[PDB]
């Protein structure tokens, strides 16, 4: 099967890859550093006498350990050396630095070593009883045997031969919980163990896409991928079956230079995974992530416990505790990496064409010809002209609802933008207030529950509003209109008009909501506003949509950094100020909520006002402008969390030795960058009053000197200044900002960072 | 070499054709042009108006010169490219008010029938193979080298009369997503060919988008005494080539087996690679001007000189990067004194710190472009894709930027992203070179005094 | 301790911000917008496009003060406040000493505008005023320092009428009998407004010069002015800003005073104190104007009713400009005294002696930067002084270089007047600015800096 | 230095831009149009649509390098030689 012969592009298979490659990539840099430095090398433990002279005759060179076999340790026995280097007749007395701990239970072994003669002293035990942990006992059985005999104790049958095997073996090749649980010299490098786990998952995401994309046709042909909602029956039987069939093939690397030849494998696969799974629907995207993701969960759960049953050196110690934290957190934030890239970049295509038709929507309706009015009679033409053409015309083929038009009374219409106060709520016969046997002909359909606010530029509206239908058909509409006008419509109160209809674009598979809003300040007075906002109409019902994975995935990072942060300031309780910190934490924890919360919000209000669509299609307006709005929204939030994100990829480059000085240089350059800030702003300001304070006074003779040094902000020239409705105070602070960069005043920075940057190189590599 | 073919003013050349055919206004009365075309009508009433008066001008059915000049070598023709009725998905809950759909266009999605009065070759799918045509990559898309073709007439009364036709019959309804015209002029008073595409492609969400491609060829080159000498200097830039490929081939086989750790060696292994792919590109470009002599046994037929136009581009830009890459190759030689050693000294030993922090600065650059993109990118017409959102953020660097625009676009979000980015690109990021480039600069110059 | 003297001078700084406020919003810049635009951009007639903003002869000058004037004059809606003044200046005929070499041909030579060539007798037929000569006193007129001369406030005027039918009349009688001959240099219109619709005064002054070399030059000026009264209570919390703000700076003037008393040995070697005498002037200044104003305002409303004599009132209009330029300045220098008071911290104390302790040095390369600044400007108004427009006057020349310093370069001009020379001096030009010359500044706060924490460290 | 790496960019200019543009069209007004671009007065518009790639990359290196290497390496020297003559001066 050949495929696809399409050129569209599937993010989600490179994006994964590119992710994997990179955890790869940066794993094995670490677990080459932590290789170095187990090879420079290379609590149960008591630091009492061991002196045993109950004994002789067993003079030896003779150095054995202990294997503490218990809970959160299993280290085998080690070797050490003294003065006399266990002499004829002599037992040594030492400790070793054995960084296993074990528990008060009966978990104890050690080992014996006799190199040449067989022992014939009964050395009993280490005599200790309460040191660090008490995990010891100082009694034994203290009775010889043969050669590497070592006696056994608590605190040949089967039922204890292998039983204390899966305590020592079962951390050991486990195979993804190894990496950090690798005993003291084990011939795989403890990198082997990484490429052969990124070559199985690589293969289980390959073997999934080749099969969803490529042979799909041979059991389930015409449309194999029909099923979304989870039930136990899709994808848990889809990881199983490329697990059976790729886990012998590990077997054949597991038992080398397997590395060489692994990495074609790794490239080719990786390839392929980019050549079929690129011809993915949304729903076999979807369906393919959640088959691989089973199929690592149940190898997890269900194939690793298969093969099972088959003083500077407390500072090494927590070296060592705090580089697997490091691993721990590093793989934890790169799957969240993942995870707000799946949820940001679902849509791209989408956001170009989106960009696209929005523009060729707003050429089409000429926005041009209806922001730049004066007169507000010219508008019944307008309408008559553009409008009723462009919706009823050939050239709109998808409509997807009729228009809509209502306009709020207000009820104390103004005397010839402010002098506003309520609103009006009453309702109206035809023409105007004229109640005589039941509710108004012009009624006020009271305002939906959900989607309100438009936010206009001086006032704040909602969704009620005496509405009108404007018919179905060019012929009704054309009298509904002159009805309107010609009847006292919009003739006395003319709060506004909020002229909304709808867009549809099959080809591209995006909706548009268009809405057209005239704002009264004064009679005879209008002002316009034009927004389009372009939309994918994806829906809670749909099934399983990568907006909901996704967005579950967030809520589940969102409450699992937040237990994990409470945990620590619950354990501080008060006066945890002063530090970024919990602070930081607390921004990244509500923007990884808010993402969920309003994607989860916008599927339900796409699936609602759908679902009222479909209730009746000439009959209502639906209003997906509140699906817009949450679309828009839970788009902010998720671009500010990747930001968030890449700005701590950034910082986090600090571990290379030679790269740690910039961060450093920042932070303890950050008072006096501030002190300066401060003088900037104050000097900004002082400025800004004395431009605003200078251009506002004539037209063209404002004076010589000035000009010549005034700076404003970019893209707006000397000409058209004051905007006569709001002082705006955006525009004010792009004309300080700029005129205080035009003017140097930001190279002061310099000065303080050069002082800084030269300072601490001096006090790192001459130490 | 390159600069005899960056010969006399060309440029006026150029500029006459572009001025001629994209700023002519299609009629009296309207003020629309090519590079302002806004619809199908706008386009219908190009072909018909400024098109047929900047091709054909007047003095038996004789050749037209452009400017009394340029000749117009045969005919051009005009090719469309459409996508098939019914080739997406629509929603089941419209299939009784949708009717009709056409995908944007794919290979996979090309209409291949024919259509309206099947008679002629402008309503009979043609294969690229058939056409001698290929990919063009237009902006919104990489479009086929097959369609819809028709080729035109010598003179004004017959082509007007066939695109006339054309109109009638309608030949551009909603699933056409391209369509080319192509012609070629000659001006014999030097010694150049002039290669002309005009692209207009229609997006499967409505309006036109227009582009244009006009590039001088001189495919006649052994003429004058200049010409020999140029080629005299053409194989002498050949020898050079063969000589310092043999003698980096032989510093790289023994001695040095690395060879990379010099950033000369790998220099030069640049600038090799680069010219022999630019030797082997005008070999294989001048080596076929058979199309050429094709047109020159029958000059009623059109001139196929694209893929002439494309490989000259293409060895243009190999040539360009070539002459740049070997003039910065220049401060290999540049230590003749204590002043110049220094700075080089400083420039080798900042490189190594100035890329660490370079990786911080690109990250955190690349962090605000696709914010900025996934913000502003419907809305703000700089924002629209990725690399848009980087050269926007270039262009603000220098002040080249309208806030305005950005702020319309969201009242919030807008001044917060702007401000910042400036105030921490001008006050944090660009003086932390300062401070790495002046430490390492006062460090080894005391170093070299004290030593 | 300096608890009080930051408290004051805190609240000194609020009441100037309020004024400012109030002073920034009076919603006049867009009625003079809209009073402008009535007569410099309506056109003539129905038939040229030409307009008082793009004037080029003298028939189109005549043109103009039949219709676009009257047209605009008599029908926002601003109506007449009294009768308006027409005057002239101009030399007379043989000022010149015309070369022996070519005389034959030319016989007449009119200089251009002086006082000593100024032109006394009484030409065309003498029936009015404006056909003879009246002195600046019989006028009371002053200077005007237009675009090429300074034209005195002498010459042959004639006021019109409140009636555009008679206006009109006149104005072609004017023109009949020629009075805009070869020798005239100067035109000046003066009238007043009161636009009834909204509160708001207007004073506005027309001219057009004629140079000796042939065209017109026209300019203008409109000066709105104000006669607030007690109408809302936002007037009156700011009459009472006003108020306090007056006693608060006599307050602020008697400090002074008995600062300079008791230490009047040594006042002038700090930079700040003298940041407080000219803040002190020009606010006494401010006042001053603003009292003038107060008082001189309610002379004027004689002539709302109906007066058949010319209203007098420039010098208003100067001393509002003045007024509102000595304002701007003084605001900027409060802002600067507040931010000379922030010295708390050792993070801000370490700033503040960094920035004192390299004043002379900054100071003493000002001088270098400014002797090569005017090189380059006199080298920039020798080459293109003739052709660019940009360089035609000196001070043009300096504004130009500080505007192309801020990026605001065209070279379009530069390089179509001298094709060499002109590049040669933009590139080096750019150059030496953005690249070497700019730096020393840096150079030397860099190493003031360095040895002011080297310093402190040491201490 | 400057000038070399100034003159092989205005180079690079002139053999992509220089038949299309109106601000390449020659070498001195090549090199008057970097000079210019520093200013930031520039189109970009005709730039950008004259060659897509190597055209974006030229003005993206060449901001990068004019802004963030070289100028800065002009203020270290003015840096350094002021402070050290300011110091030998003042010890001697
Ligand atoms: C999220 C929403 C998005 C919307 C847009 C949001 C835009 C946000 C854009 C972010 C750009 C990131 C820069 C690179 C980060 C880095 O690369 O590095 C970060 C660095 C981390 O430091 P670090 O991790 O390496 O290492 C530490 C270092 O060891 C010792 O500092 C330690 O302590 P010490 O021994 O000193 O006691 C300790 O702090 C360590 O953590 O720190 C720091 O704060 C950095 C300090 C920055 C300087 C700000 C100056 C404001 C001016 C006032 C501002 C007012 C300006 C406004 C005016 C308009």
């Amino acid at each position: 099967v050949f495929p696809e012969p399409t050129a569209d592009v599937n993010y989600i298979v490179m994006l994964t890859c590119a992710v994997c490659l990179v955890t790869y990539m940066v794993m094995a840099a670490i677990l080459h550093k932590l290789d170095q430095l187990d090879a420079s090398r290379g609590r149960f433990k008591y630091e009492i006498l061991v002196k045993t002279g109950w004994g002789r005759g067993s003079g030896t060179t003779a150095h054995v350990g202990i294997m503490l076999y218990g809970v959160d340790s299993r280290s085998g026995h080690r070797h050490l050396d003294g003065d006399r280097a266990f002499h004829r007749n002599s037992l040594d007395i030492f400790r070793i630095a054995t960084p296993h701990s074990l528990g008060s239970v009966w978990k104890i072994r050690v080992w014996h070593d006799n190199k040449g003669l067989s022992p014939a002293w009964f050395l009993q035990h280490v005599i200790v009883r309460d040191l660090q942990t008490a995990r010891s006992a100082f009694f034994l059985v203290n009775d010889w045997l043969s050669v590497e005999t070592e006696a056994n104790g608590g605190l040949l049958r089967f039922r204890r031969l292998l039983v204390a095997e899966l305590q020592r073996g079962f951390f050991d090749k486990h195979i993804w919980l190894s990496i950090w649980d690798r005993p003291p010299r084990s011939r795989f490098t403890r990198i082997q163990r990484a490429t052969c786990c990124v070559l199985l998952i690589c293969l289980f995401l390959g073997a999934n896409a080749v099969w969803y994309g490529a042979v799909g046709d041979s059991a389930y042909s015409t449309g194999h991928v029909s099923r979304l909602s989870p039930l136990s029956v899709d994808t848990v039987a889809v990881g199983l079956v490329s697990s059976v069939v790729v886990y012998p093939v590990y077997l054949a690397i597991l038992f080398s230079l397997a590395h060489g030849l692994s990495l074609l494998l790794v490239a080719v696969a990786v390839a392929v995974s980019g050549w079929v799974g690129a011809s993915f629907p949304p729903g076999v995207s979807v369906a393919w992530l959640l088959s691989s993701s089973a199929s690592f969960l149940a190898s997890f759960l269900g194939w690793e416990p298969l093969k099972v049953l088959l003083f500077l050196a407390k500072e090494e110690a927590r070296k060592v505790k705090r580089l697997h934290g490091m691993l721990r957190s590093l793989l934890v934030y790169m799957l969240f990496l993942l995870v707000t890239l799946l949820a940001s970049y679902g849509d791209a295509s989408c956001h170009g064409h989106a960009y696209r038709l929005q523009s060729a929507i707003k050429q089409e309706l000429h926005s041009r010809a209806f922001l730049a009015i004066t007169r507000s009679e010219e508008l019944w033409p307008w309408m008559a002209h553009v409008l009723l053409p462009y919706v009823h015309g050939n050239q709109s083929s998808p409509e997807l609802g009729p228009p809509r038009l209502r306009q709020v009374r207000l009820q104390e219409a103004l005397y010839p933008c402010s002098a506003a106060g309520g609103f009006s709520t009453s309702d109206y016969d035809v023409g105007w207030e004229s109640p005589h046997n039941g509710s108004g002909t012009w009624a006020y359909s009271a305002p939906d529950l959900l989607g309100a606010w438009s936010w206009g530029s001086c006032a704040v509206y909602d969704s009620g509003g005496y509405v009108q239908e404007l018919g179905l058909s060019l012929e009704e509409s054309r009298d509904r209109l002159r009805f309107l006008q010609l009847h006292n419509w919009l003739d006395n109160r003319s709060r506004a008009v909020f002229l909304e209809l709808t867009r549809y674009s099959p080809a591209v598979g995006l909706h548009a909501a268009v809405t057209l809003r005239l704002e009264f300040p004064a009679a005879g007075r209008a002002l316009a506003a034009l927004s389009v906002r372009p939309f994918a109409l994806r829906r809670l019902s749909a099934g399983l949509s990568l907006p909901l994975l996704t967005s579950v995935c967030l809520l589940l990072f969102a409450v699992h950094f937040a237990v994990a942060e409470a945990r620590t300031w619950h354990r501080e309780g008060r006066w945890r100020v002063l530090r970024l910190g919990a602070w930081a934490r607390w921004l990244l924890v509500a923007l990884t909520a808010a993402t969920a919360l309003v994607r989860l919000a916008q599927l339900g209000a796409a699936d609602r006002q759908w679902t009222r669509f479909v209730r009746g299609r000439p009959r209502r307006f639906t209003s997906f402008d509140q699906v817009a709005q949450l679309s828009s929204a839970a788009r902010g939030l998720a671009a500010s969390l990747l930001f968030l994100l890449l700005v701590k990829a950034a910082q986090q480059l600090r571990f290379v030795r030679q790269w740690s000085v910039f961060g450093k240089t920042l932070c303890r350059a950050l008072p006096e960058l501030l002190g300066v800030t401060l003088g900037l702003v104050v000097l900004g300001v002082a400025y800004a009053q004395l431009a605003i304070l200078l251009v506002s006074s004539c037209v063209d003779s404002l004076w010589s000197v000035a000009q010549a040094l005034l700076v404003l902000c970019p893209g707006t020239g000397l000409s058209t200044l004051c905007p006569a409705e709001s002082w705006h105070l955006s525009p004010l602070l792009c004309v300080g900002l700029w005129a205080l960069r035009l003017w140097g005043a930001l190279r002061l920075g310099a000065v303080i960072l050069r002082w800084r940057y030269h300072a601490l190189r001096g006090e790192l590599y001459r130490p | 070499l390159t600069y005899g073919m960056m010969s006399s003013n060309v440029y006026y050349y150029t500029r006459m054709m572009s001025q001629l055919f994209l700023d002519t206004p299609v009629s009296k009365t309207e003020k629309t042009n090519f590079k302002t075309l806004s619809s199908m009508e706008d386009f219908w009433k190009f072909t018909e108006g400024s098109l047929l008066d900047g091709l054909y001008w007047k003095m038996a059915d004789n050749r037209s010169f452009i400017f009394y000049e340029n000749l117009l070598l045969g005919v051009p023709r005009i090719r469309q490219l459409r996508v098939r009725n019914g080739s997406c998905s629509i929603p089941q809950d419209l299939r009784d008010e949708i009717k009709e759909c056409y995908d944007v266009y794919s290979v996979s999605s090309e209409d291949r029938a024919p259509f309206g009065p099947r008679n002629g070759t402008a309503w009979i799918y043609t294969s690229e193979k058939d056409l001698n045509g290929s990919s063009h990559w237009g902006i919104i898309a990489t479009y086929s080298g097959a369609g819809y073709y028709l080729d035109l007439s010598r003179t004004r009364e017959e082509t007007a009369a066939q695109v006339a036709s054309l109109k009638k019959n309608v030949w551009l309804d909603r699933g056409t997503r391209a369509t080319f015209i192509d012609f070629s002029v000659y001006n014999a008073n030097i010694n150049l060919f002039c290669v002309v595409r005009l692209l207009v492609e229609f997006p499967a969400t409505g309006g036109v988008i227009p582009s244009w491609q006009f590039q001088p060829l001189k495919l006649i080159r052994y003429v004058t005494t200049f010409d020999f000498f140029l080629a005299a200097c053409e194989i002498i830039f050949c020898f050079f080539i063969f000589y310092y490929v043999v003698e980096e081939i032989l510093e790289i086989r023994i001695h040095k087996l690395h060879y990379f750790r010099s950033f000369w060696n790998c220099l030069d292994v640049v600038i090799v690679v680069l010219s022999v792919v630019a030797i082997g590109i005008n070999i294989y470009r001048t080596s076929n001007v058979e199309v050429l002599l094709q047109f020159l046994e029958d000059q009623n037929t059109f001139p196929n000189f694209e893929h002439l136009a494309y490989w000259q581009i293409q060895f243009n830009n190999i040539a360009a990067v070539t002459v740049f890459f070997v003039w910065i190759k220049l401060f290999k030689f540049i230590n003749f004194n204590r002043t110049m050693s220094q700075l080089s000294t400083t420039m080798s030993r900042c490189a190594k710190d100035l890329f660490g922090f370079a990786i911080m600065f690109f990250i955190i650059f690349l962090a605000y472009a696709q914010l900025a993109y996934l913000v502003f990118g419907t809305q703000v017409d700089d924002f629209s894709t990725f690399q848009e959102c980087i050269f926007t953020q270039f262009r603000i660097i220098l002040g080249d930027i309208n806030f305005a625009e950005i702020e319309e676009a969201n009242r919030v979000l807008g001044p917060i992203y702007f401000t910042t980015f400036v105030f921490f690109m001008f006050f944090i990021l660009l003086n932390m070179f300062l401070a790495i480039i002046n430490d390492t600069y006062s460090e080894v110059k005391s170093d070299l005094a004290q030593q | 301790s300096v608890l009080r003297e930051l408290v004051t001078y805190l609240l000194f700084l609020i009441v100037l911000c309020i004024l400012t406020y109030g002073m920034m919003s009076s919603n006049v810049y867009y009625y003079t917008r809209m009073m402008s635009q009535l007569f410099l951009d309506t056109p003539v007639s129905k038939t040229e496009k030409t307009n008082f903003k793009t004037l080029s002869s003298m028939e189109d000058f005549w043109k103009f003060t039949e219709g676009s004037l009257l047209d605009g004059l008599y029908w926002y809606e601003n109506l007449l406040l009294g009768v308006p003044r027409i005057r002239q200046l101009r030399v007379r005929n043989g000022s010149c000493s015309i070369p022996q070499d070519l005389r034959d041909e030319i016989k007449e030579c009119y200089d251009v505008y002086s006082v000593s060539s100024e032109d006394r007798a009484p030409f065309g037929p003498r029936n009015g005023t404006a056909w003879i000569y009246t002195s600046e006193k019989d006028l009371n007129g002053s200077s005007h320092w237009g675009i090429i001369a300074t034209y005195s406030g002498a010459g042959y005027y004639l006021d019109l009428s409140r009636t555009r039918e008679e206006t009109a009349a006149q104005v072609a009688s004017l023109k009949k009998n020629v009075w805009l001959d070869r020798g005239t240099r100067a035109t000046f219109i003066d009238f007043s407004v009161y636009n009834a619709n909204i509160n708001l005064f207007c004073v506005v002054r027309l001219l057009v010069e004629f140079p000796a070399t042939g065209g017109v030059i026209p300019s203008w000026q409109f000066q709105p002015l104000k006669l607030i009264r007690y109408v809302t209570t936002f007037d009156f919390f700011l009459a009472a800003c006003e108020i306090i703000f007056c006693f608060f700076i006599f307050y602020y003037v008697v400090e002074e005073i008995l600062e300079i008393r008791i230490h009047k040995l040594h006042y002038f070697r700090s930079f700040w104190n003298c940041l407080d005498v000219v803040i002190v002037v020009l606010s006494v200044v401010a006042i001053g104007i603003n009292i003038y104003r107060t008082s001189n305002v309610e002379v004027l409303l004689q002539f709302l009713e109906d007066q058949n004599t010319f209203p007098n009132f420039e010098h208003l209009a100067y001393w509002q400009i003045q007024f509102n330029n000595i304002a701007a300045v003084t605001v900027f220098f409060v802002w600067i005294k507040l931010f000379k008071f922030i010295n708390f911290n050792r993070t801000m104390s370490q700033l503040s002696t960094t920035m004192s302790r390299c004043a002379k040095d900054l100071f003493g390369f000002a001088i270098m930067f400014f002797i090569i600044f005017l090189a380059y400007a006199q080298l920039a108004y020798l080459v293109f002084g003739t052709q660019v427009d940009d360089f035609s006057t000196f001070q043009e020349c300096i504004f130009t270089q500080f505007r192309i310093i801020l990026g605001d370069i065209n070279f379009a001009e530069i390089e179509e007047a001298n094709r060499v020379l002109g590049p040669i001096y933009f590139t080096t030009f750019v150059f030496f600015m953005f690249f070497i010359l700019l730096n020393m500044f840096l150079a030397i706060i860099n190493d003031t800096y360095s040895e002011v924490k080297s310093d402190l460290a040491q201490q």
